[PDB]
RNA sequence: GUCUACGGCCAUACCACCCUGAACGCGCCCGAUCUCGUCUGAUCUCGGAAGCUAAGCAGGGUCGGGCCUGGUUAGUACUUGGAUGGGAGACCGCCUGGGAAUACCGGGUGCUGUAGGCUU
RNA sequence: GGGGAGUUUGACUGGGGCGGUACACCUGUCAAACGGUAACGCAGGUGUCCUAAGGCGAGCUCAGGGAGGACAGAAACCUCCCGUGGAGCAGAAGGGCAAAAGCUCGCUUGAUCUUGAUUUUCAGUACGAAUACAGACCGUGAAAGCGGGGCCUCACGAUCCUUCUGACCUUUUGGGUUUUAAGCAGGAGGUGUCAGAAAAGUUACCACAGGGAUAACUGGCUUGUGGCGGCCAAGCGUUCAUAGCGACGUCGCUUUUUGAUCCUUCGAUGUCGGCUCUUCCUAUCAUUGUGAAGCAGAAUUCACCAAGCGUUGGAUUGUUCACCCACUAAUAGGGAACGUGAGCUGGGUUUAGACCGUCGUGAGACAGGUUAGUUUUACCCUACUGAUGAUGUGUUGUUGCCAUGGUAAUCCUGCUCAGUACGAGAGGAACCGCAGGUUCAGACAUUUGGUGUAUGUGCUUGGCUGAGGAGCCAAUGGGGCGAAGCUA
RNA sequence: CUGGUGCGGACCAGGGGAAUCCGACUGUUUAAUUAAAACAAAGCAUCGCGAAGGCCCGCGGCGGGUGUUGACGCGAUGUGAUUUCUGCCCAGUGCUCUGAAUGUCAAAGUGAAGAAAUUCAAUGAAGCGCGGGUAAACGGCGGGAGUAACUAUGACUCUCUUAAGGUAGCCAAAUGCCUCGUCAUCUAAUUAGUGACGCGCAUGAAUGGAUGAACGAGAUUCCCACUGUCCCUACCUACUAUCCAGCGAAACCACAGCCAAGGGAACGGGCUUGGCGGAAUCAGCGGGGAAAGAAGACCCUGUUGAGCUUGACUCUAGUCUGGCAC
RNA sequence: CGAGCGCACGUGUUAGGACCCGAAAGAUGGUGAACUAUGCCUGGGCAGGGCGAAGCCAGAGGAAACUCUGGUGGAGGUCCGUAGCGGUCCUGACGUGCAAAUCGGUCGUCCGACCUGGGUAUAGGGGCGAAAGACUAAUCGAACCAUCUAGUAGCUGGUUCCCUCCGAAGUUUCCCUCAGGAUAGCUGGCGCUCUCGCAGACCCGACGCACCCCCGCCACGCAGUUUUAUCCGGUAAAGCGAAUGAUUAGAGGUCUUGGGGCCGAAACGAUCUCAACCUAUUCUCAAACUUUAAAUGGGUAAGAAGCCCGGCUCGCUGGCGUGAGCCGGGCGUGGAAUGGAGUGCCUAGUGGGCCACUUUUGGUAAGCAGAACUGGCGCUGCGGGAUGAACCGAACGCCGGGUUAAGGCGCCCGAUGCCGACGCUCAUCAGACCCCAGAAAAGGUGUUGGUUGAUAUAGACAGCAGGACGGUGGCCAUGGAAGUCGGAAUCCGCUAAGGAGUGUGUAACAACUCACCUGCCGAAUCAACUAGCCCUGAAAAUGGAUGGCGCUGGAGCGUCGGGCCCAUAC
């Protein structure tokens, strides 16, 4: 069960939808994207925070989840409860295969 | 499973990313500048690989450059409604309403 | 037992080892599969044609003379 | 200028709304015995010609949508061909040639063959 | 009518008629903007259905939404408006269609008869399917025209034989007539292994041709699963992220697991485990030297240099594995063709004999239990332990030098230290000292023990030499005691 | 009475007991790996047959065996001493009987049509199909429920469903996967044994259930006695080996035979880079020569066979029945 | 407006083998019971002892019924045991043996279903079997001999002289087809039909060649190529505020319901509200989506088979016309670069491939499985990568001279034994060249380079003259705290500071340093990142590997200059 990203890295195959043809896939574990407080107006927060990808390669929707949580348990021991607006702004869609082995 | 027909089944859902991709971005106030890039670097140890971070060159989330933005703003070409700042051309057929007031 | 399945890349020099190109064209050629009709329609034309020389022949001695003697007559 | 019948291109021709109307030209419009067909002379069909251009229709207006065509997007993305080029890899730079599409910002908003009128 | 005979018992196939058709077909994709294209690649469909769901001609517009109307409601029926295919086209999907290719009617059989041409797959063979003309009879519509099956892409079949229809056909053997038979054309009866054989098993009693083109071992590539770590640090550790751990994430290593693959041998590498023996690795259980600690001492936990030296005796199974008693400083993990059969062993697995249970009508099968079951050859070369010897120094001897290669000792217990250090106390060490020991090594025979055919001595049974003597045979007769010698 | 307590003195000559499993015992077998729990075996139980017969051989006949025979006899089977039992199922597969209760049906032979070949109709033996009996013939044995008392289980009963639904017994056994089942004994410790427990994967009644004294070159466990099996190895004797005189083969043999690492057909004696190498030899040795012994018996392919079976496909002796003739 | 007979060759086929050598089997006719299996007839053979059956004789009890007790007797598929017969265990011996199955011990039986000689019978799909498929002459789950017969094979093995010339396939379709054929393709050989370069003693092309010039001459034709035109597609890329499908998020607004409401009564009422439903936006996607839409790609044309004329024929089409056809006439060839083309017959081998740049499906990946293009290995050697099927260069007759490619030049080893140039780096596991045989995420005030941000003679930075509290218990928590931590709080003053205190400190709670400039001697300091070498992260089982020795002012890493070295290439 651990199946390490190591073999789902690279990018490798015709990219997968949640189809009509792929049924059952597990949920993604990262389901919502905004964290902190998402209602502030334009004119409150004048910094945008990025960060890019220096590789091409796949990231898992577990490896969001983790990642968003430990980004934002640190900027509320920092900014606070209403001082920031975290938004993944990536979506896990491509579906993966295993084929388990008797 | 014994190879005589294998082809796997769902399991799991990734994203792709690609160079210069934006994996995060935070939103909050100028004063927490080194609040932000010190908490997103913890995402750099939850990802795979090297993720170059960055400081945006723009207002927020708006398509929008540096703050020459509210400039417009006050210009009114730029409308702040939401938690994104609404577009306006100067085209449209309200040639009464940016006369009784722009 | 088993057998190992095909792979198929030699067969793109195999041609042109000498092969030819064009489809050996000609002058006016095989009327196999015209409209029929017009075949029958033309071939009366035709007999009529090699026929028909006290109408052929004796109605183009006319335009025979008239050719050969204006191409110079121009003169 | 413009209309009528048949059209070719089939949006620069569409849609929305407001204004304008160079014959009886199309049309609305008045009737149903003849022809015809419907439950309904609404439609179709027939016979008309009192009023009407209110509508269609034509033309115009729109910091209009749409549509066509330009720019900016960009020599970026992409790729034919090369190397004992880098990188552990993922990928990437270069030599040589080709070279796009959004967002955004301009401009335009039917042309025209044929046979037939009129200048309201 | 398996009493007896002849014969068959498909192919594909990540080894094997287990599963499944990828065995005829058709759509979408892979498929890389000719267009061909692969896998038991992915999503799917067919062996039909239709007197109309065919052919014409005319007339209407569908999906859904909005406002209204008695029962009437979320949804019956009526009306108005919006209505670019959002609906329907028999079925898979793709394409195609809006005064139609849909919906409703009206009329009808072109779903008919007859040559050739072409496309489709390819040898540019056929079957299937389709294209466009030609000659007839027709259909509808005023007519122009459209129609020779389904809006297009799938929906089906050879020789031989049978069967049916066709012309006042040919032949039916010297001639004539008539039955019947054979002909010639067109349809049908079917071959789903779908270019078209008629076909059940079992061999552990097995056989021959071959195959490493193809399994069961080791050996390789990979490392998912197995094992060892590393990074990030929310938390647990009353307080504290990092004394000791570590979730959500993530990067590697190792080949001591199990897989995946088929490269090497099928004219053979002897394939489980145990016993004996060498040696190696380290990610260290114990020991030498060290840091750290939530470390007072005592124990114990983490980490560093490190394989020199240890890592046991037994009950049960064949056991690897496991489990338990006991001792121990400790009872760490592993490789060396899953070390090692011309080293043994044969317990099990894995022939032929049998038994029981399940399965089969039966022969038989069982990765179900049980029992008995031939382990072959060394003298060849090499390696290794020993043994003669060889060039050089003229011959020969005595006495030595030492490059070089081998390596060796380890660990524990008791007294003292010291009931002290250390501690509220419970508890309780260390250094040099002294005494001995466990494992290993090299020897040795004074004593002790074992051997004893010194045939040394006596004690004896049976027989034999006539007896006393003195012996001899009984494959060393047996049995006391035993020197030198070899030995624990 | 006597001997150093020695006296079946060489020789000749049984280790023992408490248990479990299987077979009753004696007997017999796989010559050249299987001596057994296999076969046999008495005992038990079947089945046919009154000789124009049962069974059986045969190419053939007034052929031939059992038959110099006759139901206390032959021929065909099953189980397997004694004790004590053998339960339920006849729908299935066979066997057999009935026949009126007869649907299906072949030769001949009978009618009707045609000139005839033909065609048609009726006719109707065996045998199927219809109906009985048969289990010491092949064989076969179940599921959810309610429901007493805390109740579960479940006494008593609802039924689909088969033909009947494992009765008497008995067990983790030669039969139980999970399995080293759970208790107790047996030991320090016992995956072994024994004794109990049984909705028992898959136990069971002449496919025999269960017992049981004797016996067994049969499989196991335990205890006493003995001991080089072992701790822990010594020593002694004869024959080899060894050396000499004489005599003197075979197996096997591409070339020859020092290793690491590398590449390679992924494990080299030969190649590459290294480490190095000395004449001729003797006794041992089992690491290598992927040593020898064999065109691998395992597995797959073969449009290659055989032995055997059956509800395979074609057939065949024998046999039943009808017709024709003597 | 025609061709048979004989001969030589090549191929395929049938065969007296049909290239040679080979099966397991099948059939016909015979020979064996001297081994053993089993019946029959006929003869022979079985020391010594243990148990004590039936009967039998006597002695005691007793009421008789009957019962005991002692000797006799010698039965048995009985018992221990020798010959005889067998053949258990040592998994003992020998295992190129004494032996194609024996030996030593210890073993079962030894009067019965016993052991054995001779005679006689049973014969191969047959006998015989106390049943193991055992025995049938060292052979049995169908014997031996001879013949049919060299059976047959899609299956292994081999397939004998030299040079010279040309030179593949492992792919299509069908097959009871998958280790095989057929067919196409690829191959060689035999030739042909023309080009016309012995092209004079004459004489040109917008048609080539010769050029005296082609009377004799087609420059006709072709292309794995670019060029100019005109066409075709729907991948890469891109899009969602463009349809289909998936999806985050806020807003702006009414509507349909709901949570609880309220009103007080239903109200989604003003308050709500929460969703929904819109309307403008917003974050991310698609092999089975698409408005757009390339690069490389596929067709056609780039002139005599053409163009312009003139007249007939047409049973077709029909205003008159159309179109197709024919006959006559005039004008020559048209874009670059190459070169001789066209055409027929016969036909061997192959239909097990493999690898690589790039694209791509299955998988975790594989020296794995499967595809496209092109090239190789196969079929092939040479230099170089030490070693090697493919990598790099490169293509071969036999030699001499010179020159290179890939490589390389301390020594092995030909070449730097040049003045080689500028730098980086110390490794108690350094590093050292495509495929290629040493690995990462994460760290380093090791050492450099660089980006950005802060401060500096008016001395900035460390070490000195300060400064670490005077108001002050100042608020005033009394959970005690001029600091109080765990006290809600909250001022001065001095340019020096000390906030109403940094926490150690539980004596209330004191002591300690904390923070900010000029003067102490005196010049640059510090912070945050990034990427180069080296380092930690970094574990193997025989002793070993940048090729080895070795090499640290390089014989290491990066960018570079000359000069040299050699292949079968030039």
């Amino acid at each position: 069960g651990r199946r390490p990203a190591r073999c789902y890295r690279y990018c490798k195959n015709k990219p997968y939808p949640k189809s009509r043809f792929c049924r059952g896939v597990p949920d993604a574990k990262i389901r919502i994207f905004d964290l902190g407080r998402k209602k502030a107006k334009v004119d409150e927060f004048p910094l945008c925070g990025h960060m890019v990808s220096d590789e091409y390669e796949q990231l898992s929707s577990e490896a969001l989840e983790a990642a968003r949580i430990c980004a934002n348990k640190y900027m509320v021991k920092s900014c606070g409860k209403d001082g920031f607006h975290i938004r993944v702004r990536l979506h896990p869609f491509h579906v993966i295969r295993i084929n388990k082995m008797l | 499973t014994g190879m005589r027909g294998a082809f796997g089944k769902p399991q799991g859902t990734v994203a792709r990313v690609h160079i210069g991709q934006v994996i995060m971005s935070i939103r909050t106030k100028l004063q927490n500048k080194e609040h932000v890039v010190e908490a997103l670097r913890r995402a750099k140890f939850k990802f795979p690989g090297r993720q170059k971070i960055h400081i945006s060159k723009k207002w927020g989330f708006t398509k929008f450059n540096a703050d020459e933005f509210e400039d417009m703003v006050a210009e009114k070409r730029l409308i702040p409604d939401g938690c994104g700042v609404k577009y306006i051309p100067n085209r449209g057929p309200l040639d009464k309403w940016r006369a009784l007031h722009s | 037992a088993k057998s190992k399945n095909h792979t198929t890349h030699n067969q793109s020099r195999k041609w042109h080892r000498n092969g030819i190109k064009k489809p050996r064209s000609q002058r006016y050629e095989s009327l196999k599969g015209v409209d029929p009709k017009f075949l029958r329609n033309m071939r009366f034309a035709k007999k009529h044609n090699k026929k028909g020389l006290k109408k052929m022949q004796a109605n183009n001695a006319k335009a025979m003379a008239a050719r050969a003697e204006a191409i110079k007559a121009l003169v």
